[PDB]
């Protein structure tokens, strides 16, 4: 009803990022989403006085022939004033199903004087017309203050919902509730659509997820006849290792590759290089030791493509510091795509650290800029993003996590 | 009197904790001040300006060449910003009739922001400056002035958006002052739907006269059914404006090469280009019933070059793309960036991503992505048996090779003397050490796999602790900087079967001879 104070950081203008360049169907669905948007007062047309520009473009989610529109607030979210919870146990549930309240924000007005700050621009094919200009009238998609404004309002919808099932988690993030459970796989799907029917009675309407068994453990081969070359790889994955775990040795292992003899003729162990081996294995089924998580650092995620498509994946604050490992080895109609693996699994390990952590981490592509620039929009379903960079010299350490 | 729609007027303000400009007046000459309260006098009749009092405190300088000329570069350095990419040709629709129309008139009836008119104040000095100057204050865009461009062509595209709506069998371009309208109706039908336009910008006050294809637009010749760069013609000389023409031909005349011109005399002479800059080349227009499609050729030394089009022969466009700039390289990873470029370029012009047509094998395709360590595509494309074709130079072997002889290598130098040994020991007790000066530990560790190269047979397994010589292996050049890289890539294509092995240094595998090498 009273729209709420918002402003910018000090010393911090409003965004300015350019238009990328769309194809004609994706224009075409923005023009018509756009049109009754602008019927429904949840935008309006914006003058030459406006400066800003945020962009935007088209996806469609999964199951859904329909397309849909995504703003990419990433700058004004960036610049966007601090506003004044994380469960733990959210990660802990069975299962955690995940629900699209976006269309919850459009019922509650912005601040007048922040609007100009959400300008964006449907571009023309060839540049033959003028861009399109509006600016939200609306809380947006995907802008941070979105749901923290709404914050207040989810509360009274939730609190009935919430005593009458003490047993449920519910969280959310951005423009997505996460609502977690112990309960057997038909208990949840039941009451999900339940609190989907107490939304839509409150006028909110909203249109799968299991923990993995944290950090996988390092493990080592077990052979009875190694090969000069098995045991070099070893003592190579070895000596990687013992950057992250303390006791880890190689002397009795490297013993045995003394001199200098074919790569595929195989070497007897010798007792003392056993006991290491043993030493070795028992070393890595610890935990890595001291290894915390800090608010107030950023979260880094590390892909490797191995092939196949088959993906690894690590999460980290501080090097060799893992808070989370993983493996990713769906091909969703993505078995001749390589960027389209990538852009799922980017998606993936962004859910999971939304879950674990409740903030996005920043990743490491293997991958060109001009090529992931050109192609991941393509692929892309979720309604948050989040920072990247690229790897161009190939990391030795790729075939250790596989 | 009819009454006429008041154009909504633009709110502006200064740049935030600016005050308006406050420049003093040039003196002027008794003849240019008189010119100029004639014109001044003209324009305030004509409602453009307005005499004002002295409460106000700004003033822009005047200047007469008679024209008047007020020079607003400080209240634009003031105000605050506006939002601001122009047409390719190969991306327009051939009309059957195209009209143009002069709406230069309505630049002068586009009203500015009251509160903002203080800030355009100027003074015509007195003759003998021995009056008060006239005081004026602009009521409509100053020609000149910040925003006049951003604030024409948005009031004029609200004032045609009902028009284009209601017509959607023709269309409207807007360039300058004048308006381009083309449609595809018998000329009958074409000239009745020029005149609603007129009676339409009449709703607005805006009065239109009673160019003629081809049209000269942005450095293009425009007809009826070609396009082509404005006349371009290779200089003849003895002894950048080179690169920048070429760079403009590129885009219609095929087989353009800036490399060392882009590289102060000097050779080049390829720089004859005149060949085909000499011969007259002219691109088709934009059919979206028909297939858009997209070729490439290799042109040696990191030069790329490509056509577009939609039936054989005749080309909507034309393009070049050099590699860029870095160490090590390899043809296919140029061959993908230069698809990427023109998948961008085409979403641009034509909304979508032309199908191509590539000098590469899919076998030779699927062997690179498959095993590419990055992840890499290209969007639907099909092999074109043009020479040279791309082709992957070696690969190495994912295990060990039996019966190939082992070979450890090492290198290593000294940082003061420049003074390092490159070298190997194999299985079969094969050795070598070679003495080297003016070196790095890098380059010596490059050598000494190179010398198991030259040293071996057709099947090789090499061990290194080079964690640097593998990152550059790893990306898979065919082309380096560095003539030791080349000629390890040398070796590479004449192999049947390389392994490549790394081990960490100085942990105690065998063979990993830092000790000969560090004599
Ligand atoms: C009859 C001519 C024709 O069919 N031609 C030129 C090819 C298609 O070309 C068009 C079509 C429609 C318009 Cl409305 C247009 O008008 C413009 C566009 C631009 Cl980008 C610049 C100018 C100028 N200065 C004029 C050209």
């Amino acid at each position: 009803i009273e729209t709420v104070p918002v402003k910018l950081k000090p010393g911090m203008d409003g965004p300015k990022v350019k238009q990328w360049p769309l194809t004609e169907e994706k224009i075409k669905a923005l023009v018509e989403i756009c049109t009754e948007m602008e019927k429904e007062g949840k935008i309006s047309k914006i003058g030459p006085e406006n400066p800003y520009n945020t962009p935007v473009f088209a996806i469609k989610k999964k199951d859904s022939t329909k397309w849909r529109k995504l703003v990419d607030f990433r700058e004004l979210n960036k610049r966007t004033q601090d506003f004044w919870p994380h469960p733990a146990g959210l990660k802990k549930k069975k299962s955690v199903t995940v629900l699209d309240v976006g269309d919850a924000y459009f019922s509650v007005p912005l601040d007048e004087d922040f609007r100009k700050y959400t300008a964006f621009t449907i571009p023309s094919i060839n540049n033959e017309t003028p861009g399109i200009r509006y600016q939200y009238n609306v809380l947006p998609q995907g802008w941070k203050g979105s749901p923290a404004i709404f914050q207040s309002s989810m509360t009274k919808i939730l609190e009935p919902f919430k005593k009458q099932n003490p047993d449920i988690v519910i969280y959310q993030y951005m423009d997505d509730l996460y609502v977690g459970s112990d309960l057997e796989i038909g208990q949840h799907r039941t009451k999900i659509e339940e609190l989907r029917q107490h939304l839509l009675r409150w006028g909110l309407t909203t249109p799968e997820l299991h923990p993995d068994k944290t950090v996988q453990p390092i493990v080592l081969p077990e052979k009875d006849s190694w090969t000069v070359n098995d045991i070099q790889k070893l003592v190579g994955k070895l000596n990687w290792a013992s950057q992250i775990y303390p006791g880890i040795k190689v002397r009795q292992l490297s013993k045995l590759l003394r001199g200098t003899k074919a790569l595929t003729e195989v070497i007897p162990l010798t007792e003392e290089a056993e006991l290491e081996l043993a030493e070795n294995r028992e070393i890595l089924k610890e935990p890595v030791h001291g290894v915390y998580y800090d608010p107030s650092k950023d979260l880094i995620a590390e892909i490797q493509k191995q092939g196949q498509g088959q993906w690894t994946y690590q999460i980290y604050q501080e090097p060799f510091k893992n808070l989370k490992t993983g493996k990713y080895a769906r091909m969703r109609g993505a078995h001749t795509n390589d960027v389209k693996q990538l852009t799922e699994a980017v998606q993936k390990i962004t859910t999971e650290s939304i879950v674990i952590w409740g903030k996005t981490p920043k990743f490491k592509l293997p991958i060109q800029k001009e090529t992931w620039e050109t192609w991941w929009t393509e692929y892309w379903q979720a309604t948050w993003i989040p920072e990247w960079e690229f790897v161009n010299t190939p990391p030795l350490v790729k075939l250790w996590y596989q | 009197m009819v009454p006429i729609s008041p154009i909504e007027t633009v709110p502006v303000k200064l740049k935030p904790g600016m005050d308006g400009p406050k420049v003093k007046q040039w003196p002027l000459t008794e003849e240019k001040i008189k010119a100029l309260v004639e014109i001044c006098t003209e324009m305030e009749k004509e409602g453009k300006i307005s005499k004002i009092g002295p409460e106000n405190p700004y003033n822009t300088p005047v200047f007469a060449i008679w024209r008047k000329l007020v020079d607003f570069r400080e209240l634009n350095k003031r105000t605050q910003d506006f939002w601001e990419g122009i047409p390719h040709p190969a991306g327009l629709k051939k009309k059957k009739s195209v009209t143009v129309l002069d709406v230069g008139d309505a630049y002068f009836s586009v009203p500015l922001d009251e509160d903002f008119r203080k800030y355009t104040a100027f003074t015509i000095p007195s003759i003998n400056n021995e009056t008060p100057g006239i005081r004026y204050q602009y009521n409509v865009l100053p020609q000149g002035w910040k925003g006049s461009p951003a604030i024409f062509q948005s009031s004029m595209t609200k004032i045609l958006e009902p028009f284009a709506a209601q017509n959607p069998d023709i269309v409207i371009y807007q360039y300058m002052d004048d308006l381009y309208v083309g449609s595809d109706l018998e000329i009958g039908q074409h000239r009745t739907k020029i005149e609603e336009l007129r009676q339409h910008l009449l709703r607005w006050g805006l009065t239109t006269p009673d160019k003629e294809p081809p049209f000269l637009w942005m450095g293009y010749e425009l007809h009826p059914d070609k396009w082509t760069v404005q006349p371009i013609v290779l200089p003849e000389k003895d002894s950048q404006k080179l690169v920048g023409k070429l760079n403009w031909a590129s885009q219609i005349y095929p087989g353009i090469k800036v490399r060392q011109l882009s590289k102060i005399p000097l050779t080049a002479e390829l720089a004859e280009n005149r060949e085909i800059l000499k011969e007259p080349v002219h691109g088709v227009y934009y059919d979206p019933s028909k297939d858009l499609i997209a070729e490439i050729q290799k042109q040696g030394q990191g030069q790329w070059t490509y056509q577009i089009y939609q039936e054989p022969f005749k080309n909507l466009k034309t393009g070049k793309y050099a590699r860029m700039r870095g160490a090590h390289t390899n043809d296919v990873k140029q061959l993908t960036e230069a698809v990427q470029k023109i998948t961008t370029e085409s979403i641009v012009i034509w909304g979508k991503t032309p199908k191509f047509k590539l000098p590469i094998q899919k076998e030779t395709w699927e062997t690179w992505w498959t095993e590419y360590w990055q992840a890499t595509w290209i969007p639907e494309w099909e092999f074109v048996n043009t020479p040279p074709l791309v082709k992957l130079w070696y690969q190495l072997e994912k295990e060990p090779i039996v019966g190939a002889e082992t070979f450890y290598v090492d290198g290593a130098a000294n940082r003061e003397t420049k003074l390092g040994k490159a070298g190997y020991v194999t299985n079969k007790g094969r050795q070598k050490v070679v003495p080297l000066t003016n070196t790095t530990n890098q380059k010596t560790e490059l050598q000494a796999i190179y010398l198991a190269l030259q040293d071996s047979g057709l099947e090789v397994n090499i061990v290194t602790d080079s964690q640097y010589a593998l990152g550059i292996i790893q990306a898979q050049p065919d082309k380096s900087e560095s003539e030791l890289v080349n000629q390890i890539i040398e070796q590479l294509i004449k192999k049947e079967k390389v392994y490549l092995a790394w081990v960490p240094a100085h942990k105690g595998i065998g063979g990993n001879e830092q000790v000969d090498k560090l004599v």
